[PDB]
């Protein structure tokens, strides 16, 4: 949209400045090579937790490190309808959280969705089109939301006019 | 299923199955069935004092007080003939089958004692057609108990009947998706060019809650219908009676099945997002060919 | 409209 | 993935191979040979039946049938013997193991697809099949979603248009004349010149003379003028014997039939008509995108200059604003198979199959609800 | 001046011979692959696999034709050419976490290898047991050893560390060469000695480099921050901050420019202004290069449509990760080879370069 | 008050419906689904979003069956649920027109197979607990319960609380050894061979010979030869000679109606007599990959209890489900069990030197009167208790911790 | 009809099998009361199927298209006609008059042509047309004995009218004015 | 075909 043109241009520039991953092997256990952001072993290879917020209630939580990078997205929901199916929505994205590969099971507690793009996914996928899906969903999530709630209110007169159609 | 039946499967299967064992001339077996149904409503098909031959089924509603009040049994009366006797200790109304003396045609009987509860609720409900069919304005207005935190105000007036459900769900979600429901509920009327006059409120409750003690509060929803004389008279006043019982149970199945329904949006839109990740994966240069099991493909 | 006309 | 035998497996000529690549793995004449003789020299080894390519090299000896006629499967026994030296000696692959993707022309009974769904899975016990519209592999060929698949084959002929997708199942014409009825009428035709194949076996020397020197006129009436008045497009062909024929006239007045079938003795317009007919069904909103999108396969569209001469009877019909494109590619005899391999690699197909396990359950019934 | 893709997956670290005529590379797995020049192609002609976890680290002595492996499994071999196969020596470490860097010493009589235990092994051979040994440097460092280059002088040795500070440590081993000659760095250099430690605290240090001469040390910052620390003039500091993504190598192809790559792609060049003390951006090196666009199949058209419903302008899709310099020394280069995540091995020149840009100026 | 709990035994071949308290299920349903499915293109999460009010046009159970012009289909494969659209809008249809109970007033007692994976109960828990918001759920493994059924057909004083559960239903046969009331799960043993097999099999054994049966009803068929001819054999190539040398004999006929034009096919039911139920003590006749018999199976599974609750566990194998009322299905069990048990003990005496001659292990399978719904009254059992609303998952627990409320189940550590 | 009838594999192409289907259709098809009902019921048995004789000995069995044919009047979409059906029609062009009419229209509705001669087609447009129409109001399909004529009939009973003879096209008035006439004329 | 036509 043109309204989250400032915000996502922000968050996108600030995700190539973390996402310059490297190879990196643990150091409190012998051979495991496992992301920084997850274990949070070391304080040395974490970088600053950088927020970038659009208003009070709609914000990005970067942590870097240097072989992993975790985004969370607190989206934005106006009303308890819509705190209803972004939750439900959510979950139905964390169900199938192998196909997408950057994805994380569980959202960091306080935001909506979190995503873990480690460095093999920017070394096996491509760097710039992982950028482009985090701002693409920023883009039109609550686009998709606001369809799920227009599709709620057609049920609910649907299901109105198949009640008294029979009196 | 978009409406809701008023018939029980259960009492049917069940006294089918005892009446084709009777009929056919097989001694007859113990039988004790306890279950439920819609609003708290408690079943119990038993035998009196196990007397194998028997067959008496019990229900307790939660309407105790308005059925026990003078003329609520007319209607049981009129359709269940001697099957009706007197409640079991803990049930409230009880019907009586004897193996032994049952008339021929064993379906309609059974279709009678499936609609036991519809039948409870349409003997106390059919006093205020009949209060305003025989032109009597300022019969007696009631509040039919039909669950235990909501309740059905019922009056009776010259030439109309007024049905006020003051309604409220139990859980977070099903609350946040009844205010919709319940918010859409006048844009039914523009299906049918008969419909009654529905008003929905919840900033206030209705001018003829001030006299009883009909449930309100500001968690509760308010909605009015206006039944005229076109849709209590002595022809289409099953219908009426029907949708008027299983109206609450009726928006609550829907809300429930609401959920189902978006659920199926939510998966296509994942999926639409999954497809627009995967122009991250770079396409590979040469895959192998396996087989429908995921072998090797074994030829060229 | 709902009575006279359509809409 | 997975790999998916596509079998087109049209009239005429049977083409199979693996989805994925570019082109039929395997191409043979669809005959089977009986031999009509009495056998006297044992020892030699001897079949009963021969398929394929065998009994097109022995046909001196034997009785050419075809067991599907005008895009019908009129004989299920030689069909089975068919698709066996198709799976076991052309692929040489276990059939069990790999889904099959046949294709049926339009409009068909349904019988046809319901015991070929039967056969697929009773006899070759295939873990998933899917039967498809040899036009709308024949668009998916051509890289585009949008325009007229015009498919001639060997048995039959079909337009389908398509828009965005949304094919319009109200405007599909059908046409029973295809190579087969040119070859009976180039038979009969051959005989005013002084030659007589009457035998199944030189239907195959006449089919042969067709496709190798007969060819479209792009005006018919001149053409007919020129070569009744100078001796420039005669041809001389040899027979399989020594013999040697010439062919004038007979050129072009084969191929002809196609766009005038009362030389048939039929009464259904030419295919050209037909494909202007079936645009003309479709609503208007589409008509122009369809003219420039005009599609061609079957190897029946290999004659040379018919591209020109569709073009040029198509303006013909069509407002003189709407510009006409007839997209023929030199790829066309194999098209709708290669839509097929195109089809059966991708993605969500893998959804679109009928599964062994879902015919188990609910016999050939389910290729009316599973495909179209 | 090539691009030559020897695979998808990343290249964790290569090593050319003295001719430079093959090269060892390691496929991202526990193999080291031994390619040869073949007129104008490359053949795979040695597969080295003795490796239980991935190579980092792998050096070739140009002189004795030995290579060096160290790996995520705790465990550095020396392979030496027998007749027509490489056979492995193991060396003991003595570390308990993955080592990290490996780089030989220029007389080729020790190697450092640098691991993520905090702690530098200079390791050396015992003739009296055939017995290859090592010491360790394990006082001020207090984090992994990324990147090692050892002095001209066969003695100091330079190693950047997550913990954020470029070191200058003193390797002399006294058992297989001699007291070493005093530098401008110091004149008292026993083993594990602090010779110099820069004064960075932020970003941690991927690459460091000695100069030709032995008299300046430079380094990259994952803080896109170059620095480098010149010797005669009190260690001084001369710092860069860039405005792009971080550098991951570096060289000296004069003793006054340097060549950088990192997570851009592309090489660019500084220069260092002796007269001053201060860095400057000589500028990338490469091109901006148009690929070409293919027009699309109706296979693909339809797999790209269903499936999914070059945005880089260098050489490298993926970051660099590792610059050598292939002849010419570090005294004046002339070509120089840059390996990166993306499996690609791209052989410069540094008269080409500076051909097709007027506007760059080697100092 | 309280209302009776609800219980619902979601089987691969059957669903059986009731409420907790009563003595046999109130409905025993086929677990299918009839919906309205046409000839489209795409995937499958696309196709199912249907407009408007037209995801409620769909039928369940013995309804869905007859239904000739919907697309029937099945939830439960193997016991594990490998479509969730079409089990929710299942289980609506069970809760509101079958049950007809209110989902916010009733525990739930739902049940599942051993290995199914921990996401499958987390799917359950989500549908139950947000979707028809049951205040209290309970996700007991099948044959558990299925223990809790013989002791209505056995003598009093001998109704224990120990033995071997082999329940074997339409899509997955797992054995489940109790003692002293206490689940043994790191003993369960699961295999996805059952009734459903032996289906298939005994319908490609009719197709390959015989002739004159409807394609749409070669599956129903084969379970009216399966669930009628059908017994079980002492010997396999002797039951093969004796087909072969007095066919007029063994070989029965069956006689079936062409529900189209309602005429009689007659075919002849031959070796398929013995051959449907062999694929138990022969699991490759149906699937390559298992190769152990259920005697076997069932003799490690009770090899690998505790020593000492060893003898009582051969003393009550309780057999449950439908796939298990074959024939002398129990003779020829116990028969090899007792081989078996009768050789080691013979072999470990030998060892022993010669001197003691222990007690022979008492063999014994027990058949009783519930064994097609032994599973659900014994959840009529559990669901019937005061304790049983201390074991539940109530309402607050998911509200507090999520759908992993529901990931344990006793078949694996931590 | 020709189409569908490809589908049991009956092929009527030339226009001379066009009138055999004509034949076909005007002696074997009839309006089905419930489409979806008569669809699952011809679906599963046997009852609902007719042999016709072909002009050459061929016997022919059709089931299902008996009421599918006729249904296209109902339901335009299997045609790919994006209109209405006629029991839409009829109620619209209801619909288009004045309020006080709306009610004698709905007890005077006279079918007419030979295309609504199918059986069982007045008792299908009545539910249809009591279906969409207000409850209250009564609706009765005027279906004579004979409708294949009423035009003719009704033509011969206004051509017989004294009345009328003021209304003719003279040919003098066509000679004064040409054939526009036929405008002002003729309503 | 059945009827019409050959096949
Ligand atoms: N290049 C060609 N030129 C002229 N005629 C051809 C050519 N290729 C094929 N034909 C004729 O077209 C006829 C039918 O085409 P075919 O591709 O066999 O149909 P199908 O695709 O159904 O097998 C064949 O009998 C053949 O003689
Ligand atoms: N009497 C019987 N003999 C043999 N097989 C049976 C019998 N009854 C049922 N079956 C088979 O068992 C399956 C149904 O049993 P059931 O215990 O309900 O399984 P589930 O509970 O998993 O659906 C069906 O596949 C059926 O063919
Ligand atoms: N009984 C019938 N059943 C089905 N169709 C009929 C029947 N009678 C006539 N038709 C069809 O309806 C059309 C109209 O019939 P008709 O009364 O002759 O009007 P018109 O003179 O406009 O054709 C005819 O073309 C005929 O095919
Ligand atoms: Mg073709
Ligand atoms: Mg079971």
């Amino acid at each position: 949209t043109a309204t989250l043109r400032p915000y996502l241009s922000a968050v996108r520039a600030t995700l190539q400045a973390a996402l310059c991953l490297e190879n990196f092997s643990s150091q409190v256990v012998e051979r495991h090579n496992k992301p920084e952001v997850e274990v949070r072993s070391s304080k040395e290879l974490l970088l600053q937790p950088v927020t970038i917020s659009r208003n009070e209630k709609e914000k990005v939580l970067i942590e870097g490190s240097i072989n992993s990078v975790r985004v969370s997205i607190a989206v934005k929901q106006a009303d308890e309808i819509e705190k209803i199916l972004c939750h439900k929505f959510m979950r139905f994205m964390m169900m199938r959280a192998e196909n997408f590969f950057i994805l994380r099971r569980k959202p960091v507690e306080g935001y909506d969705i979190s995503f873990l793009i480690t460095n093999f996914h920017t070394e096996q996928m491509y760097k710039h089109k992982l950028v482009d899906f985090v701002i693409h969903f920023m883009e039109e999530i609550d686009k998709e939301i606001s369809e799920m709630k227009l599709s709620v209110n057609a049920r609910a007169r649907i299901v109105a006019e198949e009640f008294l159609k029979n009196f | 299923m978009i409406l809701l039946e008023v018939n029980n499967r259960i009492i049917e299967e069940t006294l089918a199955l005892k009446f084709e064992n009777a009929a056919a001339g097989n001694k007859p077996e113990a039988v004790e069935v306890t279950f439920a149904d819609f609003d708290g409503v408690l079943y119990h098909i038993s035998n009196p004092n196990g007397d194998k031959t028997k067959v008496m089924v019990s229900i307790s509603l939660k309407f105790y007080k308005e059925l026990q009040a003078h003329g609520a049994d007319e209607l049981l009366k009129r359709v269940y003939g001697s099957f009706l006797v007197n409640p079991e200790s803990g049930y409230n109304v009880s019907l009586l089958y004897d193996l032994e003396n049952l008339p021929a045609s064993k379906d309609s009987i059974v279709h009678q004692a499936g609609m036991l509860k519809r039948n409870c609720f349409a003997s106390v409900f059919e006093k205020y057609f009949q209060f305003q069919e025989e032109g009597k304005e300022g019969e007696n207005r009631a509040v039919i108990h039909y669950r235990d935190d909501e309740t059905m105000y019922v009056e009776s007036k010259k030439d109309r009947v007024t049905v006020v459900f003051s309604t409220v769900f139990k859980d977070d979600d099903d609350v946040v998706i009844g205010k919709v429901f319940m918010q859409e509920f006048k844009e039914g009327r523009r299906a049918s060019h008969t419909a009654p006059q529905v008003l929905f409120s919840h900033r206030e409750p209705p001018l003829e809650l001030k006299d009883t003690d009909a449930a309100v509060g500001d968690n509760i929803g308010y909605i009015t219908f206006v039944l005229f004389p076109r849709h209590t008279n002595a022809s289409a006043r099953d219908n009426t009676i029907n949708l008027i019982h299983t109206f609450r149970d009726y928006l609550h199945y829907h809300i429930k099945c609401s959920k189902a329904y978006i659920h199926t949006r939510m998966r296509a839109k994942t999926s639409d997002f999954l497809k627009v990740l995967n122009r991250a994966r770079p396409d590979a240069e040469k895959k192998e060919m396996k087989t429908i099991t995921g072998k090797t493909f074994s030829s060229r | 409209w709902x009575a006279x006309c359509p809409a | 993935d997975i790999a998916a035998l596509v079998v087109d497996n049209g009239s005429g000529m049977c083409k199979a191979g693996f989805a994925g690549d570019d082109a039929p793995r395997a191409v043979f004449p669809s005959i089977v040979g009986r031999p009509r003789h009495q056998g006297v020299m044992v020892g030699m080894g001897q079949k009963d039946s021969y398929v394929g390519d065998e009994a097109q090299s022995k046909r001196g000896i034997l009785t050419l049938k075809y067991p599907i006629e005008h895009g019908i499967v009129t004989n299920w026994d030689d069909m089975e013997k068919i698709w066996h030296h198709t799976f076991y000696n052309e692929l040489r692959v276990a059939p069990e193991e790999h889904p099959v993707l046949l294709t049926e022309a339009p409009l068909n009974p349904k019988a046809n697809r319901e015991k070929m769904t039967q056969i697929m899975f009773e006899t070759f016990n295939t873990p998933a099949m899917y039967v498809a519209i040899q036009a709308v592999l024949s668009l998916y060929a051509s890289g585009r979603t949008t325009g007229i698949v015009m498919d001639s084959g060997d048995g039959v002929t079909h337009t389908v248009p398509i828009y965005e997708g949304y094919a319009l199942p109200h405007a599909i014409l059908r046409l029973d004349l295809a190579g087969r009825d040119l070859t009976d009428y180039l038979m009969k035709i051959l005989t005013e010149r002084g030659y007589s194949f009457t035998t199944t076996a030189e239907r195959e020397i006449v089919r042969d003379i067709k496709e190798k020197l007969c060819y479209v006129a792009l005006d018919f009436e001149q053409e007919m003028a020129t070569a009744a008045s100078s001796s420039s497009l005669e041809k001389s062909y040899e027979l399989p014997d020594g013999q040697v024929i010439t062919i004038g006239n007979e050129r072009f007045r084969c191929p002809e039939a196609l766009f005038q079938p009362s030389f048939l003795g039929m009464e259904s317009c030419g295919i050209h008509e037909t494909t202007f007919n079936s645009i003309m069904k479709c609503d208007v909103d589409i008509r122009k995108d369809l003219y420039a999108n005009t599609v061609l396969s079957g190897g029946t569209t290999m004659y040379p200059g018919i591209a020109d001469r569709m073009q040029k009877e198509i303006t013909a019909l069509a407002p003189s604003t709407m510009k006409i494109k007839i997209i023929a590619p030199p790829e066309r005899k194999y098209s709708v198979w290669i839509g097929g391999s195109i089809l059966a690699s991708l993605s969500t197909f893998q959804q679109m199959w009928i599964s062994k396990q879902e015919y188990d359950e609910s016999g050939p019934s389910i290729v009316h609800r599973k495909c179209f | 001046m090539a691009y030559h893709s020897f695979l998808v997956e990343p290249i964790s670290c290569h090593a050319w011979n003295k001719d430079r005529t093959q090269i060892a590379i390691c496929p991202n797995n526990h193999e080291v692959h031994i390619y040869e020049k073949s007129g104008a192609k490359w053949t795979k002609v040695h597969e080295l696999k003795e490796h239980n976890g991935q190579v980092t680290g792998i050096d070739w002595a140009p002189e004795s034709n030995r290579i060096v492996t160290c790996g995520t499994d705790r465990n550095a071999y020396v392979w030496t050419l027998k007749g027509r196969t490489w056979k492995p020596t193991l060396v003991i470490l003595r570390i308990n976490r993955a080592a990290r860097c490996v780089r030989w010493a220029p007389n080729e009589n020790k190697f450092a290898v640098g691991s993520g235990s905090r702690v530098i092994s200079i390791c050396y051979f015992e003739q009296e047991n055939d017995w290859w040994v090592c010491k360790h440097i394990k006082k001020p460092i207090r984090s992994t050893v990324l990147s090692l280059d050892w002095h001209p002088n066969n003695v100091l040795l330079a190693a950047g560390s997550c913990d954020f500070k470029c070191r200058i440590f003193s390797a002399y081993i006294k058992e297989v060469e001699e007291r070493p000659a005093p530098t401008p760095w110091g004149s008292k250099m026993p083993f594990g000695e602090l010779m110099f430690e820069s004064s960075s605290s932020c970003g941690w240090v991927h690459g460091v480099c000695f100069s030709a001469s032995g008299s300046r040390v430079a380094w990259v910052s994952h803080d896109s921050t170059v620095c480098l620390a010149d010797a005669d003039k009190k260690m001084a500091v001369a710092t860069l901050a860039s405005e792009t993504l971080p550098l991951l190598a570096l060289t000296f192809i004069t003793d006054n420019s340097l060549v950088a790559a990192g997570h851009d792609c592309f090489p660019v060049l500084f220069t260092y202004d002796a007269a001053a003390g201060m860095l400057s951006f000589g500028g990338r090196l490469d091109v901006p290069k148009q690929s070409s666009q293919r027009g699309l199949t109706a296979r693909e058209r339809f797999q790209n449509l269903d499936k999914k419903a070059a945005g880089l302008d260098s050489l490298h899709k993926n970051s660099v990760s590792q610059i050598s310099v292939l002849s010419g020394g570090k005294a004046k280069c002339s070509q120089f080879c840059t390996t990166g995540m993306d499996g690609g091995m791209s052989i410069w020149d540094v008269k080409s370069l500076e051909s097709a840009l007027k506007d760059l100026k080697i100092k | 008050g309280r209302l009776p709990a609800c219980v619902v035994d979601c089987g691969t071949g059957y669903t059986k419906l009731g409420y907790a308290g009563n003595t046999e299920p109130q409905f025993i349903i086929p677990s299918c689904i009839a919906i309205k499915e046409s000839a489209k293109v795409g995937d499958q999460a696309q196709r199912r979003v249907m407009k408007g009010v037209d995801d409620l046009d769909f039928f369940i159970g013995d309804e869905a069956i007859e239904k000739p012009t919907y697309a029937t289909k099945w939830p439960i494969r193997h016991g594990i649920v490998e479509d969730w659209d079409l089990m929710e809008r299942f289980m609506e249809q069970v809760i509101f027109k079958y049950l007809r109970a209110e989902p916010e007033d009733h525990y739930f007692l739902l049940t599942e197979p051993p290995l199914n994976t921990p996401e499958n109960r987390e799917y359950t828990a989500e549908i139950m607990f947000e979707s028809f918001n049951v205040p209290g759920l309970y996700i007991a493994v099948q044959a558990v319960l299925a223990l809790a059924a013989s002791w209505t057909s056995r003598q009093v004083g001998e109704r224990t609380l120990t033995g071997t559960v082999i329940d074997s239903g339409d899509g997955v046969t797992h054995v489940i050894p109790v003692a002293e009331g206490y689940v043994i799960g790191s003993c369960i043993k699961h295999i996805p061979i059952a009734g459903r097999d032996i289906t298939y099999f005994i319908q490609q054994l009719l197709r390959d010979r015989e002739v004159g049966i409807p394609p749409e009803q070669s599956l129903e068929t084969a379970k009216a030869v399966k669930e009628r001819y059908s017994y079980v054999c002492p010997d396999l190539v002797k039951e093969f000679n004796k087909y072969d040398t007095d066919g007029s004999k063994w070989i029965k006929q069956y006689t079936g109606i062409n529900a189209i034009s309602k005429k009689e096919f007659s075919i002849d039911v031959g070796y398929e007599r013995f051959l449907g139920p062999e694929i138990f003590f022969h699991p490759e006749f149906a699937n390559p990959d298992f190769t152990q018999p259920i005697s076997e199976v069932v003799d490690e599974v009770i090899q690998n209890c505790p020593i000492d609750v060893r003898r009582p566990l051969y003393k009550n194998i309780v057999l449950s489900g439908g796939s298990t009322m074959f024939r002398d299905f129990g003779r020829r069990l116990q028969r090899d069990l007792k081989r078996t048990v009768d050789a080691r003990l013979k072999l470990s005496e030998e060892l022993s030197g010669g001197r003691l001659k222990p007690k022979p292990i008492d063999v014994q399978v027990i058949t009783h009167h519930m064994q097609r719904y032994a599973v659900w009254f014994g959840g009529s059992m559990l669901a019937s208790t005061p304790e049983f609303y201390q074991v539940c998952h109530t309402k607050k627990d998911y509200e507090e911790i999520g759908p992993s409320i529901c990931r344990h189940n006793p078949v694996f550590g931590v």
